[PDB]
RNA sequence: GCUUGACUGCGAGCGUGACGGCGCGAGCAGGUGCGAAAGCAGGUCAUAGUGAUCCGGUGGUUCUGAAUGGAAGGGCCAUC
RNA sequence: CUUUAAUGUUUGAUGUUCUAACGUUGACCCGUAAUCCGGGUUGCGGACAGUGUCUGGUGGGUAGUUUGACUGGGGCGGUCU
RNA sequence: AAUUCCUUGUCGGGUAAGUUCCGACCUGCACGAAUGGCGUAAUGAUGGCCAGGCUGUCUCCACCCGAGACUCAGUGAAAUUGAACUCGCUGUGAAGAUGCAGUGUACCCGCGGCAAGACGGAAAGACCCCGUGAACCUUUACUAUAGCUUGACACUGAACAU
RNA sequence: GUUUAUUAAAAACACAGCACUGUGCAAACACGAAAGUGGACGUAUACGGUGUGACGCCUGCCCGGUGCCGGAAGGUUAAUU
RNA sequence: AGGACCGAACCGACUAAUGUUGAAAAAUUAGCGGAUGACUUGUGGCUGGGGGUGAAAGGCCAAUCAAACCGGGAGAUAGCU
RNA sequence: UUUUGUAUAAUGGGUCAGCGACUUAUAUUCUGUAGCAAGGUUAACCGAAUAGGGGAGCCGAAGGGAAACCGAGUCUUAACU
RNA sequence: CCAUAGGUUAAUGAGGCGAACCGGGGGAACUGAAACAUCUAAGUACCCCGAGGAAAAGAAAUCAACCGAGAUUCCCCCAG
């Protein structure tokens, strides 16, 4: 297994994020797309950030 | 009253079987034992607090 | 050897047959591949698991120009 | 002497109004990732105990 | 023995550890010494056994302070 | 071509396991996407691509806070 | 700010020379009818050596143990999801 | 070859005939230089081989002298033993029968003898396997540790020079 | 010469000799928590350890591996600060 | 002169027979090796169990030795019979 | 006795007599039984003392939730038909 | 050189024994964990020192929780 998991956090500052998975050999710029964030209960945009 | 002869039925054997852990004097698994996997009670994951 | 290999068998095959009556959302049947087409009140899962959209007898029938198998639920 | 209880299991299992003994789920700790949404989800509540287990968690909590 | 006179250190028994917690016995010595102090009142040289710590408190009591406890203990300087 | 439903909370009723568990699921709520709409979407034709618990790490959280106010630590949620 | 020349300071690095700790299984005196020990005198060595705590390395010298199962006996080979 | 598997290698010597021995050959499966190599007089209850002498070792045993064995008197054990009114054969059968089936044979009981069987007696099998048995021993198995060794601090001070 | 007292006396062990190595004497080393003792009332023509094993002719090549010895510039690195 | 020769005592224990419920829990009979030496022996002494001692066989250490014997932990444990 | 299976030529026993193995303490659950009953019951201790006193406590009549909390509801969720 | 060490007398006291209990100094392993290192066994067995009829402990630099309690020891609860 050489993909690696990565998270996608929230834009508004909630502090929740969703976890997936990215092939580092491709694709190098940063993952959005519009997803359903629980704490404001509406579909925002989620930007790639590092699993820590 | 076992191991008192054939017609009280429970004789020569006392109950405990055919040479078991059962029939060994002292013999027996602890609690919770389930035959050498880690029990039930250590599959799950401990939870909660006492307030 | 270098065989030996098998994996559990997942019980596939026909859970409720033809005219017993079924609750909606039961699976009437498991496979692999679609043996049975989903009809009337009847729906078909990701894995093509078909499944009861109403309560009624099961019925099987055979129509269409491919001569395939439906299963549909007739709800009274 | 008293019985002593076994640890372990009285920090995982509390009684029910029935006799029961409720734990969470399994599989939940730190692959599950890769395990789909609705599955996590199921894992979430709280479980009953089974029938075939009760004998053996009874033997472990004596005093509750 | 491995006694102060001072102080009365005497040798004391532990664990040795290690990164596996291994506990194996021990023994803890005291940093004890031979010593000529100089005592003023009879403008002589007495040799006592004293530990490292012990040698610190003599300062601090007063060489002729100490060996008075000493004659009440009878230790026999 | 346009997109992120590879949605969140749930779940009637079933399947398969001694069990741990695994699998299927209409429908409901909140927010979406594609369609003019009916409608479809809770990842991929399906069945392999996987690892329990303990311990530790990270984020969130008016849950707790050993005199009190905090805090540490613990719990819960997300997650390694 | 850089470049820093000098300036005191605070810590170290060696080297040299001392004695007073300490060492002496060097000499001499006494305890003493004594190749122990102790004290005294003296010489030599000397802030080392040596010892304590802590610490890195080494250490079958000495310990406590592990070293799987299935298997047309076992081992070998193969296998374990 | 105290080493060579193939192998009783091949050749020669010794014998009537020699898989051993002796001499060579080298193709050293898998010799080899102080974990020594090759030789070596003497020594050896040393190993192998050969010859002479010598003989009951043997062909092939015979006789004789003693001590037992046998008989009598006295004293008087032992291991073992489910119980026995304890035959052969063939077949069967926890698969090798005194005990089952069939059949045969056999008056009751001692004594001296021989050991084919009673899976005879002895000793909870030493070989094999197993147990998450035991012990010793080995090592670049694991974790430690005595010991050895390194530095810091303490015992432990002064002055000077850089 | 020695050895498995009680199934093995040998080709095994020992052996004189040979070589390597450690050891400067408060010697190395060994027995001892330590003191001390042996080594040795000896001093490298000595002692300990190791291998070989009278004598005769001789003992060739490899320092890569593993040890040991020497070096100390650099890299890395503990307690401490 | 000689860890020289032959050979009694003495000491060893190579072969064979007997014995194997032994005359004897290792011997007897007939032979055998050493027999002034690294010999043998008497009487005392010293070394103690993970230790001793061992011309080294895992030998011996009170008929017991790959860790003596006695007591204690101890009614160790024994998924085995 | 052990076994799929023993007249088995598998183990055990020469015989008799005596002795010889499911117990005890505490806690817990279940059944039976007795008492009281939405209550039941005391422990240590006191006590002329198997009485009586002692209700310290324990179990039950209310649960849900990790917990704070709420409560015949409660948790889950923004909210649940 | 005084001294001191040392030496000679004289007074007192101590020596050893003994069952368990007690305080202190040392301190296992078998075993359990179905193996085995942490852990358990267990500060038990055992060894050593000392004391008494008891010993030990003991008169708060203690607890509580904003109310209070008032040395130590022992028992029943709290509580597996
Ligand atoms: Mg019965
Ligand atoms: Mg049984
Ligand atoms: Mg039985
Ligand atoms: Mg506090
Ligand atoms: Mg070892
Ligand atoms: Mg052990
Ligand atoms: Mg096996
Ligand atoms: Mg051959
Ligand atoms: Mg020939
Ligand atoms: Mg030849
Ligand atoms: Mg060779
Ligand atoms: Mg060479
Ligand atoms: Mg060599
Ligand atoms: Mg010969
Ligand atoms: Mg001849
Ligand atoms: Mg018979
Ligand atoms: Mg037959
Ligand atoms: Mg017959
Ligand atoms: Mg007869
Ligand atoms: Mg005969
Ligand atoms: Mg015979
Ligand atoms: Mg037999
Ligand atoms: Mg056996
Ligand atoms: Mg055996
Ligand atoms: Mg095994
Ligand atoms: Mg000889
Ligand atoms: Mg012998
Ligand atoms: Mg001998
Ligand atoms: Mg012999
Ligand atoms: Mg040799
Ligand atoms: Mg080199
Ligand atoms: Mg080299
Ligand atoms: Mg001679
Ligand atoms: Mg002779
Ligand atoms: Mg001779
Ligand atoms: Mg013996
Ligand atoms: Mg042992
Ligand atoms: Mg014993
Ligand atoms: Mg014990
Ligand atoms: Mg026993
Ligand atoms: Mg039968
Ligand atoms: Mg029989
Ligand atoms: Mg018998
Ligand atoms: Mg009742
Ligand atoms: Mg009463
Ligand atoms: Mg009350
Ligand atoms: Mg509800
Ligand atoms: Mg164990
Ligand atoms: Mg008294």
């Amino acid at each position: 297994g050489i993909r690696e998991k990565i998270k996608l956090v929230s834009s508004a500052g909630t502090g929740h994020f969703y976890t997936t998975t990215k092939n580092k050999r491709t694709k190098p710029e940063k993952l959005e797309l519009k997803k359903f964030d629980p704490v404001v209960r509406q579909h925002v945009i989620y930007k790639e950030a590092k699993i820590k | 009253r076992l191991g008192r002869g054939i017609g009280s039925g429970l004789g020569k054997t006392g109950g405990r079987g055919h040479k078991g852990q059962k029939s060994r004097s002292g013999g027996g698994v602890r609690r919770g034992f389930e035959g050498g996997q880690m029990p039930l009670y250590r599959r799950l994951p401990k939870f909660g607090f006492t307030s | 050897t270098r065989n030996g290999r098998d994996s559990e068998a997942k019980r596939l095959g026909v859970k409720r047959f033809g005219g017993e009556s079924v609750l909606a959302g039961s699976i009437i049947v498991r496979q692999r591949g679609t043996k049975f087409h989903a009809g009337a009140n009847v729906g078909c899962g990701r894995d093509h698991t078909l499944f009861a959209k109403a309560d009624g007898k099961v019925k099987f029938e055979v129509k269409g120009p491919k001569n395939r198998k439906f299963i549909s639920i007739e709800a009274e | 002497p008293k019985i002593k209880t076994v640890r372990g299991a009285a920090k995982r299992f509390k009684k029910t109004g029935k006799g029961g003994f409720k734990h969470k789920h399994a599989n939940l700790r730190h692959i599950l990732t890769k395990k789909a949404t609705k599955r996590k989800r199921h894992l979430r509540p709280k479980a009953m105990v089974s029938k075939g287990d009760l004998g053996l968690v009874i033997a472990c909590l004596p005093y509750a | 023995s491995r006694v102060c006179q001072v102080t009365g250190k005497r040798p004391v028994t532990g664990n040795n550890r290690s990164h596996a917690l291994n506990a194996t016995k021990r023994r803890f010595l005291p940093n004890l010494h031979s010593h000529r102090f100089w005592v003023e009142s009879e403008k002589r040289f007495v040799t006592l056994r004293v530990s490292a710590k012990g040698m610190r408190v003599i300062d601090k009591k007063g060489i002729d302070t100490v060996l008075a406890e000493l004659r009440a203990r009878g230790e026999k300087y």
